[PDB]
């Protein structure tokens, strides 16, 4: 029960015991890890290279065969379960260079703002002013729609993790999932603040079951989720399918066109916050997913066009897809009721033309897609009445 | 390594895509499994595997069309046709010892980039699954020596 | 329109989790599984994203804050004993890939989760060992900052697999948690360590850091011991779900016995070594708290837990307590004979400590401090004298083999505990096994196994070329990572291994 | 250059100097202190009773005169300052038990996530889908007018810090101080923001500057904040006006009801954000300020109606300067471009209702001021146009 | 329309905070003044309320982070010398009560600041001062919590007022800063104290806890320090925006020399008796390090800084430095005959103190070290003994006067330093005075201290009802909160006291 350091003789003897001079000069941790920036920046300090690879995986410090295989020949951690191919997968690095602990902090910041902010807005009652349509109808039947999408693209990172054949990758596409599944816990706790300031407000899960299941309007949606979670075990694949084309198409016209512009433009105010949360969180997945498939596998100077070719095809089916689930998704726009500016045909075009130019500029002229958006907002808008 | 620049060296050589799929199957036949035809070149066969890999992934998608990259086969056979083959064989094979060879051959026969990815890890998925019902049962059962003997392993030095 | 402040909480939110599943053919468990949990499962802890980063991010801090404060205000980085300072050092180095082969096998079952309630669940717990990985690393950083041994943490993951203590622990923590199947994955990755292993091991770390006077360790530890009791909450729901299944009662008694086998085999030789020959003041003899925390209060409380659902004890434990009396000191003659290829630097056992291991352990002298003493009297510290302990062994008839299965450095001739050697010829390449289990197990799963033994691996090379190839020189570039003694000078050259010339001669090759 | 904890014979001599059993049995700090709640709050356990006041002032602990008062006769401290009079100074406990670090990390949370949100927001360039005259109009010209008048309401704190009579009160008010003036920096700094995204954006402070003094829209609020200014030296009628009446009258009105629902309604997503982040500072103002008047002032058991006699004819006057204020105010509507809904009197109505509504029932029902309020909403309306 | 990730600066919120003002005729200061600053004033620090919650907020974490877990694990906070115990008790309490007041004077500077960049610079201020006071309070806080004399931290609020030296602290900090003008108050609330003693205050704080074996203290005192470089530059600023004023050349000076004087006359003595006869161990004679950190360090930089502006240095400090030669000494002595009346528990001087003090102080011995030998050979600490210091003083003719102007206990007869006795009648009360500035203070401002004096404060009150009815007592009630001895065993009790008999006879009205 005598601590070594505050023990009077157990410290004399440490101080004795212990060398007057260091060993090594240097005290940098890990200094052969290759930084990307200019200096080994802290989160490359501890995470890189936390992963213990064999030689016969790219850039493998360790050497020899894995000691326990799965059952059968496949190895553990072989680099079969994906189809791209690199020098190093320890190349990737986190543009934000967020590792566990600035990550949760942030977390946390957004768990203790979000609960004060709603407190505050519980308080003032601003509930009130918001269109009794709006509320009634679109957030409770649909919002809660896209929970399910939300949680499907969450539970959908499930392999990712386990067949990540890094350490920041993995690091990466868990931040993606948590991001994912507090994006869906927003919704239904928004969804639950409503129901707890109005009487009367539908609380349940049923009805937001019920429209992502026998609802036409999300049946595109819900096919592509389905098909990512089981449809292709392979990871890279899942992490391009579920973040860069189908999440930045269809998610992202979802949250910041329609569920954002048409909440503010019908006096809502509570849904901007969770819109907003939403789409830093996207911003920061897909800020880090970009980097990665740039950086690494778009730009390998080995595997080159290989590792793209794979994207362009990838990127493709998973584009017509998202095209097909958007065209099917519009109906809500005929469904609420009419609105000048952006419910109208005009409008709705404009709004498709913009993020289908945002996501060519960012992810199709790097990886070398060919898209002309007329064609892709024809098709999406041909579903719409 | 010597051996290990000899091979990538041999490696340059191959241009066809059905000569490379050959070279690799019947590399991974001699090196690569348990039951193998020779140790000599063990300890070095994974990075040599792994560069032979990466030169037949090149030397696919050059000529070879999305179709076929994305449902078929590198040696031309269908992938729901290896899923119901190699399934079948599963499904018939009684033996633990039966079902550990062909589950081991066939890993040997179609496994990326010869086969897709996706159908290959659930072809992994299902053989597993059998293999994990009809061999992981019993397993104290039986005696040591009846395992010695059953592998056919012959021991050299006990006490 | 009511307008009073109304603050919403996590419990809603957890409750209509279970909800946020939809039902539909195609979804199925990606990896391969005999064992299907129930859809439903109610978990112990009502845990949202939000709270849970809330919980995690105030310890977090607040232990950061007292580690980048307090303990370089006292300097506490350079009042440890440089014997702890090695034994943390490998502790770490272990322990992070332990906890990050941890997280892949806890998103192997999130894979393989039915319930949406059991998925949050193992979603914290993969948050929660991403975060033990994370803080195992910043004690790696800050001992490489502070201590006055930076080496062995600076190139902790490049020269960590030279040693050969690196392959057992690979395989007990590294390839034992995901190479399983999903649900044994699970036990092994989670109940086999956090109930027999890792509940004790931690306790057991605080105690004897604080003996030895590092402040470091003992609040990092403790607070991934504050997420670890969660973890073993999530266990044992996640077994309640794995309950009721027709195919658990063939199978899940197997499985834990397999489990607890594979992770006891090398997990009580190498805290044995780590504690007993790391620390120059000891408190407690590592064969009463092994025995304790592994048996006393697991096995009652578990099966009190399990056996209304249908376990069975696995009864390994009454040989695994008689080889435990010695493998520690087995794995101890190993790891003094092979101390040129681990990193950590090494003191052999001084008078006082011969005498504590005669006091607590009987018949030690006779056995293991000669053995010492002529080891030491033979030049073991001096660099002049040229002298290797593996080519002493070799000249005296005691050769090591590494177990195929365990891959842990054996000696039959050396060893009071049980166990044997077993040579095995197979399609012309030979095998070694030391355990009857072990035994059993490779010959069931020739294809499980394929691990290369180093011996083959260094055949024909030189043990200085070894060092140099592998990085395990020092940063001057004259010096060896490890060294003979705990003190700071003499410090063996790779010039003197030359003129020692130790050759891998492939022993179990014979 | 040695540590007394490290050093073994120190350590060892403190350890043999130190008594074996403790010397007093409670551990509590400050005991002596009422708590308002169940426990002894550790927000109550260090702030309260920080204030050295003798016994001539109400609650005071210690005694005698002054040991330096100001040039004259009036005590440095004294009762003179306040004309209200209360039993004891220390009754006052903020509801949040809101002391200087959780009220610092709170803040620092509101910088993190408005710059990690400002940052995505950046990158999503959503502002593109704006309204034109908007955001060209209406924020560059007018929003930056109530920019001045937070920072008038804050630099008008200035008494109320030194003339504070004791701890918690003087905490409060610090705390909203700093509300009030990083309110007016989230203007600024949306300001600066919308001018960095969108080229030809005026981010000088002149416009705001003329619209707050030569514009006729602002004119009653820049009287009223001046009159706060150096009209009143009474720091509890600094407190009152510029935080109950005026505060909850003007203010309120003007960020909850024009400029966040009519943002909203105009395509605007990025001021929800800052209208709620001065919205939750101001729900924590208002909440103290309360308390503390209805708590210890309203409800004396001594000093009674004394005390509320004064917040009566406070209330009175300063609701007649804020009536006035927001009936100057209330033109920038017709500025605006008509909007069915908000802008239409009968929605301007019935915003003015139910912000004079909640008004009374949070203050003047507990203080006994009677308002009725249709010819207030009456008299504000009848400057619309 | 450009979308690149764009993050804004507090640069430009700061730019334009100076053109935030709008100017108008009405607007004035609120309080009274004679200076008025230039209403252009930049700042040195470019501060937002944004920006200095997350710089502030980082260490405040960090430093509670610490101290909840390192502090607590050690068991640092019973490993104390009770005798620095009570010092840093005595610390915290006046220091906590310095920084309120603090907090007030430079609200009062705020309300008299015109520049709006000054203004913003004047709430950080009063914002880290609110943190200093809070930080204070959490230190005694803890010490309540851990520390093994708690009644001390419990009670420090009420017991204060009891206390001789309470009124001299009040004096110095608490009515020093917020009685003065508003430019005035400046000077004594922050470049009187950051330059002359908060700077120099803190380090020796710090380096005696280390040297005790505290560390809970010197955490927190170094994040003070981190707010009071902040502080320094904005006095700097602040002094250079009321230059250029005519009349502040007519006053500064005068402003500067009476704050120097009037902070000293308190300051000096005070910290001398709680370093030097507060601690056991002592790392440097406290008149040494009292000369150099006000003078040397202070003087060069301020004078060359400011006499760039028009000022002139205090002449008072020749005779500054010859009182402080020995008022730390006569203060000791007040201290140790009035030790009833304080809080603090005190230890009397051993013979290695005694020899310490003789060695570092010549003259030492023959004047102080007797006293305190026969104070100790009649019964000083036996609680039997019954024998009070103020009643041997009364009997040996050496009585106590308290100055009027700075209310520090002053002895005549036993006292080396510079100053004097003077005693003043006014409209039927007599006055105090010790010092000729303090003396001239007084006379040209009768109206400014009107503090009453203890002594009729206490007349016709028995010592140990003043002690009961000022809450004195122990939690149990039988014995006092201050002990003549630093030993936890024969404490003092109220019947002791009572039995002691001692009656204040108001000295001054002789
Ligand atoms: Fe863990
Ligand atoms: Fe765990
Ligand atoms: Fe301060
Ligand atoms: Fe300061």
């Amino acid at each position: 029960t005598k601590r070594g350091l505050t023990d009077p003789e157990r410290a004399a003897i440490i101080a004795a015991a212990v060398p007057d001079h260091a060993l090594d000069t240097q005290r940098k941790y890990h200094y052969f890890i290759q930084p990307r920036w200019k200096r080994l920046s802290e989160y490359e300090q501890l995470s890189c290279y936390a992963q213990p690879n064999p030689d016969w995986i790219a850039g493998g410090l360790d050497w020899g065969d894995w000691t326990q295989k799965f059952h059968g020949g496949r190895p553990s951690w072989g680099n079969e379960s994906t189809e791209l191919r690199t020098t190093d997968w320890y190349r990737h690095r986190d543009p934000a260079r967020r590792w566990h602990a600035p990550y949760v902090k942030d977390k946390s910041e957004e768990a203790r703002y979000t609960q004060r902010f709603l407190a505050a807005y519980s308080s003032e009652g601003s509930i009130r002013t918001i269109d009794a349509y709006w509320r009634d109808e679109i957030l409770n039947k649909y919002y809660g729609a896209l929970l399910y999408n939300e949680y499907g693209l969450f539970n959908a990172h499930s392999s990712v993790g386990r067949d990540c054949l890094s350490d920041t990758i993995r690091q990466s596409a868990t931040f993606a999932g948590l991001d994912k599944v507090d994006n869906a816990q927003m919704i239904q706790m928004e969804r639950l603040f409503i129901a707890k300031l109005v009487p009367g407000f539908d609380a349940s899960t049923d009805v937001p079951k019920k429209i992502w299941t026998t609802d036409p309007i999300y049946a595109g949606a819900r096919g592509a989720v389905e098909e990512i979670w089981q449809g292709i075990q392979d990871w890279n694949e899942i992490l391009w399918a579920g973040h860069a084309v189908y999440d930045a198409t269809f998610g992202q016209f979802a949250r910041r066109e329609f569920f954002q512009r048409l909440a503010t433009v019908y006096g809502d105010t509570l849904t901007p916050f969770f819109t907003a949360q939403s789409q830093t969180y996207f911003q920061t997945t897909r800020g880090a997913i970009e980097d990665l498939f740039v950086y690494c596998l778009a730009n390998d100077p080995e595997f080159g066009a290989h590792n793209r070719t794979f994207l362009n095809a990838w990127t493709e089916h998973y584009l017509a897809r998202s095209v097909t689930a958007l065209k099917d998704f519009v109906g809500i726009y005929a469904k609420v009721e009419k609105v000048a500016g952006a419910t109208d045909r005009a409008g709705v075009s404009e709004a498709l033309q913009r993020v289908f130019g945002d996501w060519k500029v960012d992810y199709a002229d790097k990886i070398g897609f060919n898209i002309d958006v007329d064609q892709k907002v024809d098709a999406v808008l041909a579903g719409f009445k | 390594n010597s051996t290990r620049t000899e091979w990538e060296g041999k490696i340059a050589k191959l241009n066809s895509v059905d000569q490379a799929t050959k070279f690799i199957q019947d590399f991974r036949v001699a090196y690569s499994s348990p039951f193998r035809k020779s140790y000599d070149l063990d300890v070095d066969y994974q990075y040599i595997e792994r560069k032979i890999e990466e030169r037949l992934s090149v030397l696919k998608t050059e000529k070879l069309s999305v179709a076929d990259l994305v449902t078929k086969a590198t040696t031309g056979e269908d992938a729901a046709a290896v899923e119901a083959a190699w399934i079948a064989k599963m499904k018939a094979a009684e033996s633990k010892y039966a079902a550990e060879r062909i589950h081991i051959e066939f890993r040997q026969l179609y496994k990326p980039p010869v086969l897709p990815v996706n159908v290959f890890l659930r072809t992994d998925a299902a053989l597993g699954t059998i293999l994990m019902e009809l061999r992981n049962t019993d397993y104290y059962a039986t005696p040591l020596e009846g395992l010695r003997k059953e592998r056919g392993v012959k021991v050299l030095h006990l006490q | 329109v009511n307008r009073a402040p109304v603050g919403v909480e996590p419990q809603e939110v957890h409750k209509w989790l279970q909800s946020f599943n939809w039902d539909f053919k195609e979804n199925r468990t990606k990896y391969a599984t005999k064992y299907h949990m129930a859809n439903q499962t109610k978990e112990q802890f009502k845990v949202i994203a939000k709270e849970y980063a809330r919980m995690e991010a105030a310890k977090d801090e607040r232990q950061f804050g007292t580690l980048l404060d307090g303990l370089t205000r006292l300097g506490a980085g350079n009042k440890v004993h440089p014997r702890w300072g090695e034994t943390m050092k490998v502790i770490s180095n272990f322990l992070e890939v332990g906890e990050y082969n941890a997280i892949a096998a806890s998103a192997m079952l999130w894979d393989s989760a039915t319930a949406a309630e059991q998925k949050n669940g193992y979603l914290a717990q993969v948050l929660d060992e991403i975060r033990h990985t994370h803080q195992c690393a910043f004690i790696n950083h800050y001992y490489s900052k502070h201590y006055h041994d930076p080496a062995g943490h600076n190139d902790a993951r490049r020269t960590r697999a030279i040693g050969p203590l690196w392959k057992g622990m690979k395989r007990v923590f590294a390839d034992g948690f995901i190479s399983g199947d999903a649900v044994e994955c699970s036990v092994n990755l989670q109940l086999v360590g956090e109930a027999c292993f890792t509940n004790p091991l931690i306790v057991a770390v605080t105690e004897w850091a604080s003996a030895n006077g590092d402040e470091i360790t003992p609040t990092v530890f403790l607070s991934v011991e504050t997420d670890e009791l969660r973890h073993m909450a999530n266990g044992y729901q996640t077994v309640v779900s794995i309950a009721n299944d027709p195919a658990a009662a063939k199978y899940l008694n197997t499985d834990l016995n397999n489990a607890f086998w594979t992770q006891q085999k090398y997990f009580t030789p190498a805290l044995g070594y780590l504690f007993e020959y790391g620390s120059k003041f000891k408190v407690e003899p590592w064969v009463k708290t092994w025995n304790r925390w592994v048996y006393e209060d697991w096995g009652g409380i578990w099966i009190g837990r399990l056996g209304k659902y249908g376990v069975e004890s696995p009864r390994s434990l009454r040989d695994a307590k008689t080889d435990a009396y010695w493998a520690h000191h087995d794995l101890a003659l190993a790891a003094y004979a092979l101390w040129p290829l681990g990193f950590a630097r090494l003191a052999l056992p001084d008078e006082e400590d011969q005498e504590w291991f005669e006091a607590n352990y009987p018949g030690w002298a006779d056995h293991y401090g000669k053995i010492y003493n002529e080891w030491k009297k033979l030049g073991y510290e001096d660099p002049k004298s040229g002298f290797i302990p593996y080519a002493w062994l070799l000249a005296n008839g005691h050769d090591v083999y590494i177990d195929r299965v365990s891959q842990v450095p054996f000696i039959p001739s050396l060893a009071k505990g049980s166990g044997s050697l077993r040579v095995h010829e197979f399609n012309g390449k030979k095998h070694s096994l030391t355990d009857d289990w072990g035994e059993r197990m490779w010959l069931s799963e020739p294809e499980r196994y394929e691990c290369h033994n180093l011996f083959e691996q260094y055949e024909g090379r030189e043990l200085s070329e070894v060092i140099a190839e592998g990085h395990g020189v020092r940063s001057d570039g004259k010096t060896l990572i490890a060294q003979p003694h705990v003190r700071g000078d003499n410090l063996w050259t790779l010039e003197d291994i030359k003129r020692a010339g130790c050759v891998f001669p492939n022993p179990l090759a014979k």
